[PDB]
């Protein structure tokens, strides 16, 4: 929950 | 213009170690606790075994092997070491066992009994560990409190080199494309342009220190990850943790400057925190600091990996 895929 | 990597990758047989417990589990695979007995040596070594779940893509096996590549080529007292790998029908990585596990988990369950001496000592050790990585021209790209392990309360090591990518002799910066990333720990350089340097790792150091100082609080909690880039551009940073003197917080803020050149070096970070580690109470004000104190399976032939050399 700390790893995201932003643009 | 770089030197040959003469690191030794060791292949271990299945019969050569004993799985004794389960630590964590996942779809990728599970982590075992066990003893590593290279027989003919009469030694047992406490290890953390990460056994693959045989339901895996070829692509999955590789990502671990590249981390295995990275871990095998590092030799620092403050960097987690790889003992070897096992090519079972499933590639499992064998590393040194860190009994106290995650530092982030550790500070949260021991908020009551952690003193300034320990907090400052860790900051030095991580800066020391990160500096080695710079000397070997490597970028961790995921420095966080969750990726620092505890061997003993007085000794912590850096780990999780899944995103750790190396630069050749004539490189300063290099781009990546995508995948899930830790926005809250990343420099502004990296979020906007996917640029990762050693100074971008300095940023994550400051965030990591902030985690420790707040005893495991979450950076930018509540705030969605989408707004982080915008907020940092507005010039906002993490608040000063209560126990922190202005001297310590001053250093964190320096790690978060837009200009990466302006940011401190890890070698500089070691010096400053070492200065503060000599007089811990002057730089961290914690209640009951004066009275704080911190701390099995056949364990006669047991050696720890650090005492085991090849």
């Amino acid at each position: 929950t700390h790893y995201y895929l932003l643009p | 213009g770089e030197a040959p990597n003469q690191a030794l990758l060791r292949i271990l047989k299945e019969t050569e170690f004993k799985k004794i417990k389960v630590l964590g589990s996942g779809a990728f695979g599970t982590v075992y606790k066990g003893l590593w007995i290279p027989e003919g040596e009469k030694v047992k070594i406490p290890v953390a075994i990460k056994e693959l779940r045989e339901a895996t893509s070829p692509k999955a096996n590789k990502e671990i092997l590249d981390e295995a590549y990275v871990m095998a080529s590092v030799d620092n007292p403050h960097v987690c070491r790889l003992l070897g790998i096992c090519l079972t029908s499933t590639v499992q990585l064998i590393t040194q066992l860190m009994p106290f596990g995650c530092l982030l988990d550790y500070v949260r369950e021991h908020k009551d009994n952690i003193g300034s001496q320990y907090l400052l000592n860790w900051c030095v050790q991580i800066a020391k560990g990160m500096n080695y990585l710079e000397d070997r021209r490597l970028v961790h790209r995921d420095l966080a409190a969750r990726n620092v392990l505890v061997k003993t309360p007085q000794h912590v090591k850096i780990t999780d080199f899944g995103r750790a990518k190396l630069l050749g002799a004539e490189e300063k910066e290099y781009h990546a494309e995508g995948g899930k990333v830790p926005i809250k720990w990343m420099a502004l350089e990296s979020i906007l342009h996917r640029i990762y340097t050693h100074q971008s790792d300095v940023w994550s150091y400051g965030v990591t220190v902030w985690e420790l100082m707040t005893f495991g609080s979450k950076p930018y909690d509540g705030i969605p990850a989408s707004e982080i880039s915008s907020i940092l551009e507005k010039g906002e940073r993490l608040p000063q943790p209560p126990i922190c003197t202005i001297d310590v917080y001053m250093i964190m803020v320096k790690c978060w400057m837009i200009d990466a050149d302006s940011r401190p070096k890890f070698r500089e970070l070691i010096i400053e925190f070492s200065k503060m580690a000599r007089d811990p109470q002057r730089y961290l004000v914690i209640q009951g600091d004066e009275r704080m104190h911190l701390p099995d399976e056949d364990m006669d032939d047991v050696v720890d990996a650090d005492e085991y050399l090849i």
